[PDB]
């Protein structure tokens, strides 16, 4: 299957990135950072653990693929791939799997020495829920990290520069992650007489950041339908990345 | 058995009809050669071998099949114009990974690395390569598995002329085996020697297809008669002003003559015969002038 | 109703002083002559569940070693265990043992009373509603209650317009209030242990008093409750982990998320010295309370130091010395005990969560980390808070977990 | 003069950049909007700190994305090899980019602070406009300042690297250390140490760091409370005057300008 | 006599990547460099220009310093790659030249029309080709009547239209006085414009002196093309004797190596008697010369 041949290209490729190794090692000492402030000094530093994964693996995932598509055409490599044996569902989806693989493995290297500075600084930790509270962590870190792939594959797709594909790349980085909330915000604090505040909790669902807060501060809403939301804007945003790539 | 059938094709993009009735006809072992702009007449074409576009009111026919199909592509090798390919990643390790895809046999990767030279520059990162370090690196993906047709969009631009020549023997020994390719170049000196049929064309249509022998006996162009030392310059400046040529007044002792180039053989029998020459050069009209003549013929 | 004189009394001394000796009694009883009466350990008078036992109308009575049993419960009429008229001025209960579902010790009237070392277990079954007051006092001026023990009564140590008197070391568990005042000017209580209850400490209309060196100890969603007191003095308190709860009945107080401190439009006290420990609100100051001297107190391992939801400024510190709190993240380069950055306990999203409560939601939100970030930096967005400068480095209150 | 004929380029080209013209009118929506809210909170002190702190993450901000590819932005452009065969010297392509650079500075702040004067003496009624124009005079002759050392930062970074794409990298490290980063390592040294790991060396580390040299003047009149500042209270342990912190602002530009120059000398 | 090197014997890092070349440039001539790109031909480039130190050998660039600001006006210097301000028009950046140049702003206008850019003035350099930034590099490498130009690379990504016409500008500088160096690897098409080569290689070099001096200094065999012959297969069997390796590329497209002895009478074995239709000699050419050069070095 060519789907993995492609693969083991953005592996090899990915983790000779020296923009992502910076900020893989910046995420996972700040992991440590927080961890060990929250120990010394288990939901108040899980918690503080989730802002932090907010901050940076949308940061990390757009790091990472704001240049696959339109990186390749900048690089002319992208003319070349289409004339192989080759799909454009195949040279996205599997641009999907080595992107996904190296941040699945970069909370193994973020969570994985935050989950041991938890285990070996409090003393009584009681393990048996601490490998179940990070499982439900490290599984949920990489799902919000797979949707910012699959948004930064929908804006390298768009545009036709690499240059403008970092403009995009912040800007849904800003989006996504801090102006959505503050004008929720903003909703509730200037506007109150045409504003229901009970249709709040439900408005967090239009924001994947902020359904991977949601699985991590345990609510109308259940949890399943979170986790089946949040795997939605997944598959939505491929498709609509396939969509798009369908149209270079 | 022709490999590219080009059938009638009118691509077009709004009201810009960028490729009007194209209709080439390669053959299963000849080295054609497109030469155009930069724009939209040569490189809508070449995309059109590919399966990038599609043919808007006509038809391609890429080995007897359809250009889309992935058998096709299995034996297509492509070079395009300026790839910079993954700076990341390494010489050895891109070619393994384009083995990988067109499902060529990984054994082949390490013949195909010294064929085009580039042992001394594998397992080193593409980043710290040339423009022409890259150029061989490119060719070598080209040759992935047995291609059946190749297409080197500008394989020449930056290399040396060692490596040039040495690229032409490779074509060489490409097309005896059976595998007709197509240049899409700029440079036009050089490239001649080994175009079997030139498909020179302008922004509307196809302008002239046929071999280099086929070309100057249409495209009426001057010979270069040019001698030095056959006795004179004005005692043998007669001959050409009594049968009709433009003659020129070279050096000392020494004349150059743009014939018309039909009596150029019966110029040359009585001029050889009392010539003593130190050193002539005749020059047919070459692929430039050509295109240069092609290219005022349409605007 | 018989009366005390109707029992058998073995005289000790002819001064007025009896002794009971041990054996159960039945019914109730009344004092109407000076009788200094004691009584041995054994002596269980104990009612049949109907009127006040051990009625008091006579002055100058040494109520010595008594162990009462089931009184009435009508508590409309008042059936308590002890009643002390007004005309039995100057009276002293020492050391009783009371279990009854009334009220324990009724007074009402009287002057320079002494309610001294009881222990009053109050009930089991009823729905802490109906099960009477501990020590009701009614009035009284000079009432030096002292180091007593009430259990499970309803509203613990109630006081109605109350004037001059002592509330001294005295241990009260598992009851609805802790101390509840009423309109008990120029009153005064120290070193009392609270343990259990639905507000530890209730000060309701009470001016110009003292509460000194009290204790707290995982009482439920009221630690100290202050509601309109003026001119007091709050010193040496040791309030902890108030946690979250509910009375049951609603009726003076609501539910709270635990509060070791609800101030309720108290315009002038000082504040000083105190330890709130462990709590979900360390403090909480309401609008209409403000300008008063809270200086000295020790805000650790509460989830929030102070609930203040306005705009006004409000400077906690007088004479330039203010608290210590926990979450302190400062220095001190002179060595003083004092902080050298003031310290603002509340932001401006840390008061949209108590005007908005959907902001919880939002509370572990990068944006919400960033607006905290955004305050720090940008002070005019900063809305005027609850702050002090100079706050306090160390722990002043090293001596009240003793 | 040839400092001003290149200096003329890149007050052209700088101005072209669509990403400058989005964050230097960022800094004008903002010290508007500052100053507005400043006005109807009343706070005097709190709308310098706001201001200082607005320009402490904006100057830097403008004068790392113009001047971070000056060297290497023409190196791997292919034009700085063509400018030194021109009448030109390596110190006169490198003031003439300072000058061309700092101009822009000296504009990008005179709009951000020339509206938030603005948006004051027609808004609060009855100020002391002496007061007015001294202070924000004071901000404009020392944002430029600021400005004019992370502009002479990032002629430091970019001579010193080879590829632009890694030269964003520094701009973004120099950006993320000078800011908001050893403004919390002398906080985490105060926090946890409790302000005794030196009562008389700490506030000398404050002249280390540009930001907090610009804070401090800025500062130097309108104190008022302590948690206003922050790690800037350390500024009244500082015996220094104010005239000193304006030569250590200066002393910022010309070691990291010569700096500068010494590293481009052997590019 | 604008350029004369002598005797350098350049070295960085102790490595010695130029070797005593003795580059003579007259006052008219077109020079041509055709190293690699290596370290061979780019530091003698660097040298020429002046911001490079020639270590022990003098350059005397116009019989002066090469760094002197006062030459630096008469040189024009085209690059290899060069996007030039990407933001900046088409005037605007040639008008920056001008006024680092000297040169006179009213040349401004009338290089934009001598080389064909007119049409794309005052648009932005983003919008330009690879093509259309070689006639931008070319505007301002004759800015201010430059008495030696230095081309690296002049016409690679070209149009042959706009490469012929540009060797027509390069010949019109020849006669004005302005010596020109084609540091350049396009070397078939080149050979009819320059006057005198120079190949070099790690770091010696080899030849110099015109296409005539070198054909002297290096008998290369003459090669005799042919197509359309009335004869197939007989030139693969006829001329294989005197050290003709007879060679061809179709049915009838016979190249012939000459051993330059029979340059004269092999002609009368195929034109003398004989029936072919399209002849060519060739002389030897550049790249020949420059193969044969390039091994010499090994
Ligand atoms: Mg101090």
């Amino acid at each position: 299957n060519q789907v993995w041949n492609i693969a083991r290209k953005e592996l090899s490729d990915g983790l000779r990135n020296r923009w992502l190794l910076a900020i893989s090692l910046l995420f996972a000492v700040l992991a440590v950072g927080i961890a060990w402030l929250g120990a010394a000094a288990i939901p108040a530093t899980i918690a503080s653990l989730a802002s932090l994964a907010t901050f940076l693996m949308p940061l990390i995932a757009l790091l990472l693929a704001y240049d696959a598509i339109v990186g390749e055409d900048e690089g002319g490599t992208l003319m070349l791939l289409l004339t192989y044996p080759l799909g454009r569902g195949q040279i996205l989806l599997g641009k999907f799997v080595g992107h996904g693989l190296i941040l699945a493995l970069a909370v193994l290297i973020g969570f994985g020495c935050a989950a041991l500075a938890i285990a070996l600084l409090v003393e009584g930790v009681e393990l048996g829920m601490l490998f179940w509270a990070f499982g439900r962590f490290m599984i949920s870190s990489t799902l919000l990290g797979w949707v910012f792939l699959a948004f930064a594959y929908v804006l390298s797709g768009k545009v036709n520069e690499k240059s403008s594909a970092a403009g995009l790349a912040l800007g849904v980085w800003f989006l996504f992650v801090l102006v959505f909330d503050l004008v929720l915000l903003a909703l509730l604090v200037l506007s109150e007489g045409k504003f229901n505040p009970e249709l709040l909790p439900w408005l967090l669902l239009l924001n994947p950041t902020d359904i991977y807060r949601l699985i991590n501060l345990s609510l109308p809403v259940p949890a399943a339908v979170l986790w089946l939301c949040l795997l939605a804007w997944i598959g939505v945003s491929l498709l609509l990345a396939y969509a798009i790539f369908r149209r270079r | 058995m022709n490999a590219v059938e080009i059938q009638g094709v009118s691509q077009r993009y709004g009201s810009m009809t960028v490729l009007h009735d194209l209709n080439l006809n390669l053959g299963e072992g000849e080295v054609l050669g497109l030469f155009g702009h930069n724009g939209a007449g040569k490189t809508t074409s070449m995309k059109l071998i590919l399966g990038l576009l599609s043919p808007s009111e006509g038809q391609v026919k890429v080995l007897g099949r359809a250009p889309n199909d992935p058998q096709v592509r299995r034996q297509l090798g492509y070079l395009p114009e300026n790839v910079t390919f993954y700076p990341q990643l390494s010489g050895r390790e891109t070619l393994r990974h384009f083995a990988r895809l067109k499902g060529a046999a990984l054994t082949q990767v390490d013949e195909l690395l010294e064929q085009v030279g580039l042992a001394h520059a594998a397992d080193r990162r593409v980043k710290t390569y040339s423009k022409g370090m890259r150029q061989r690196l490119g060719l070598a993906q080209a040759l992935l598995g047995e291609p059946r047709l190749l297409l080197l969009d500008e394989p020449t631009v930056g290399l040396d002329p060692i490596a040039t020549q040495d690229l032409y023997l490779l074509i060489d020994r490409l097309r005896q085996r059976g595998t007709s390719i197509i240049l899409c170049s700029h440079v036009l000196p050089g490239v001649e020697a080994h175009i079997n049929r030139a498909a020179i064309l302008a922004k509307g249509c196809l302008q002239a297809v046929g071999s280099l022998s086929q070309l100057r006996a249409e495209a009426g162009l001057p010979v270069r008669i040019r001698a030095s030392g056959i006795s004179e310059r004005d005692s043998w400046l007669q001959r050409w002003t009594d049968a009709g040529h433009s003659a020129r007044g070279l050096s000392e002792s020494s004349i150059e003559v743009v014939a018309v180039n039909g009596h150029k053989l019966v110029l040359l029998r009585q001029l050889l015969g009392e010539g003593e020459p130190e050193d002539i050069e005749i020059h047919q009209p070459s692929l430039e002038d050509l295109y240069r003549y092609y290219m005022e013929r349409a605007g | 109703a018989p009366q005390s004189i109707t029992t058998l009394p073995l005289q000790p001394d002819g001064e007025n002083r009896w002794r009971l000796p041990a054996g159960e009694y039945q019914g109730q009883f009344t004092i109407e002559q000076p009788m200094q009466l004691r009584c041995e350990p054994g002596a269980v008078i104990q009612s049949q569940g109907q009127g006040s036992s051990l009625l008091i109308s006579a002055p100058d009575v040494l109520v010595e070693g008594c162990t009462l049993y089931e009184w009435g419960s009508d508590l409309t009429a008042m059936d308590s265990a002890v009643f002390i008229l007004p005309a039995a001025e100057r009276a002293q209960i020492s050391n009783n043992r009371m279990r009854g579902p009334g009220f324990g010790v009724f007074v009402d009237g009287t002057r320079d009373v002494q309610v001294i070392g009881n222990e009053i277990d109050g009930d089991a079954g009823v729905r802490s509603q109906d099960r009477g007051n501990g020590i009701h006092l009614f009035a009284v001026s000079g009432a030096r209650v002292l180091h007593n023990h009430v259990r499970n009564a309803r509203d613990g140590i109630y006081i109605d317009t109350s004037n001059g008197n002592h509330l001294e070391g005295n241990v009260i568990e598992d009851v609805r209030y802790g101390v509840h005042y009423m309109f008990a000017n120029e009153n005064s209580l120290i070193d009392n242990v609270t343990r259990r209850t639905r507000t530890g400490y209730a000060l309701m209309q009470s001016r110009k008093l003292t509460v000194t060196g009290n204790r707290s100890e995982q009482d439920q969603n009221y630690g100290i409750l202050m509601n309109y007191i003026t001119y007091s003095t709050i010193t040496g308190n040791f309030v902890s982990d108030v946690q979250r709860g509910d009375t049951g009945g609603d009726s003076m107080i609501s539910g709270g998320e635990g509060k070791a401190l609800f101030i309720y439009n108290s315009l002038f006290n000082t504040i000083e010295n105190n330890h709130f420990e462990k709590s979900s609100l360390g403090i909480h100051l309401t609008a209409g309370s403000e300008d008063n001297r809270i200086s000295g107190n020790a805000f650790v391992g509460n989830q929030q130091q102070v609930k203040y939801v306005a705009s006004r400024t409000q400077e906690w510190s007088v004479d330039g010395r203010g608290n210590y709190w926990s979450d302190y993240l400062g220095w001190d380069r002179n060595n003083d005990g004092l902080g050298d950055i003031a310290y603002e306990p509340n932001d401006n999203v840390d008061r949209l969560l108590w005007l908005y409560p959907q902001v919880r939601l939002l509370m572990n939100s990068p944006s919400i980390e960033v607006l905290r970030w955004v305050q720090r930096a940008f002070p005019v967005i900063k809305s005027p808070g609850v702050q002090d400068s100079h706050p306090l480095m160390k722990l002043p209150t090293e001596k009240l977990l003793t």
